[PDB]
């Protein structure tokens, strides 16, 4: 019955500010302590601040002091986190957490809210087919690839043969290159089926509502 | 600031194996204010063990925690696949509340060499005046690997972007992709492109190259 619902993913421009929310259900936040935790990509968890929704008393971690402001509205049973003068180092996932009055039972953490700080505009991905330059890469079998360059924002969907090929597939995590994302997906198939049967990679970029198909030769 | 140090940062273990990880504080805390969290990729941190040794709701019996003062530890009697995750100890004793760097627990398996593949740029990509050479190093173990790019026997480190996947969910292997990005120009002014990789699995650096055309 206990649950913390957080506001949706956020995309913001550097210099701006944003206000995240964490609404508690199944329990009154007045009887507890609310916390906001930040987790950078691949980094560790960092406690930011705490507040007593009962008296508004707040505690901050010095490095966040000034940049972050924690508040709470017991009437709506909600806790907020305001971040100002955003920069890329503010990009991370933010979790709100309730210090339980009874640890034993219940998941007192929120799902988290992603905050991405970029000045980049929605940009469809440039899809480039990757074919083997004629060379025995591995005994018989072969490996193909697709390069998805310069797109924004994440994510994109990379399927092979629309789905008929979901074996031996390796899609690598996107990586930032000049404010845009780049990613690559490889596909392994027995030397017997290629170039026999045709192989296409299907990329889809929701944000740009574009879907490309690239055949490999 | 009470500093929490977790050790080791990354550890591997086969299933059925007993596992112990530690967490030491720079200064003493109440065993009641030390908690462990489990976090799996994409999901939010979950309370695993609270107050040093109490299992949270829904936590398997093969898990146990011990300690007091400045030394704590989390133990898994028999490791299972679903146990692979990252574990964080946390002290809610004296603010600012801290977290340890966490210990990433991975599934150990037999060593495996990477199967390399070098890929020349794309005609289509060349048409735009850009050129990216991609190298795939798939299904290997351990994760430790060192890739190097050689353009005409010369080492090139400018324009390289690497990316690794997580331990495979099925065969518990790792994969990595490395991309070297140049211009139509400075790429067309070199002949040999080399993708070199040294893995525990070999003292002889694995090489995959190609010449223009």
């Amino acid at each position: 019955e206990v649950q913390l619902q957080q506001s949706g993913a956020e995309l913001v421009k550097p210099g701006a500010s944003v206000k995240l929310s964490c609404t508690a259900s199944g329990f009154n936040i007045k009887d507890t302590y609310m916390h906001w935790v930040k987790q950078k990509p691949e980094q560790g968890l960092e406690w930011i601040a705490q507040i007593d929704p009962a008296n508004g008393n707040t505690k901050y971690d010095p490095k966040f002091q000034g940049k972050a402001t924690i508040t709470a509205d017991t009437s709506s049973n909600t806790a907020y986190l305001h971040l100002s003068s955003l920069t890329s180092e503010d990009s991370a996932v933010y979790y709100c957490a309730a210090d339980p009055p009874y640890y034993g039972h219940g998941d007192y953490w929120g799902q988290g809210t992603t905050l991405t700080v970029s000045s980049a505009k929605t940009t469809p991905p440039s899809v480039y087919p990757l074919a083997p330059g004629s060379a025995a890469q591995t005994n018989s079998m072969v490996t193909l690839g697709c390069l998805v360059k310069g797109y924004f924002p994440e994510p994109v969907t990379v399927t092979w043969n629309s789905g008929s090929l979901s074996s031996g597939v390796h899609t690598f995590p996107a990586v930032l290159q000049s404010d845009l994302y780049t990613l690559s997906s490889s596909v392994t198939v027995p030397s017997s089926t290629w170039p026999s049967e045709t192989v296409t990679c299907n990329v889809a970029h929701p944000a740009s509502s574009t879907k490309v198909d690239k055949k490999i030769v | 600031d009470i500093v929490l140090t977790q050790s080791p940062a990354i550890m591997s273990a086969s299933l059925g194996e007993r596992v112990t990880m530690t967490c030491t504080a720079s200064s003493s805390v109440s065993s009641s204010n030390l908690h462990w969290y489990q976090q799996k990729p994409g999901s939010s941190p979950k309370l695993w063990i609270y107050s040093t040794s109490n299992l949270a709701s829904g936590v398997p019996a093969r898990f146990s925690g011990s300690g007091s003062g400045t030394s704590y530890s989390l133990t898994i009697s028999s490791m299972e696949a679903e146990d692979a995750a990252t574990y964080y100890c946390h002290q809610y004793h004296r603010s600012p509340y801290t977290f340890g760097g966490g210990t990433k627990l991975e599934i150990k398996r037999a060593d495996a060499a990477p199967t390399v593949s070098i890929f020349p740029p794309s005609s289509e990509q060349l048409t735009s005046g850009g050129a990216s050479v991609v190298c795939f190093l798939n299904n290997f173990y351990p994760k430790d690997i060192n890739v190097k790019w050689k353009i005409d026997g010369s080492e090139r480190q400018n324009g390289v972007l690497n990316s690794w996947t997580d331990q495979d969910s099925k065969d518990s292997t790792y994969s990595m992709s490395s991309t070297l990005t140049l211009t139509k120009d400075e790429y067309e002014r070199h002949n040999s492109y080399t993708c070199e990789a040294t893995h525990k699995t070999s003292t002889s650096p694995i090489v995959k190259s190609f010449n223009r055309n």
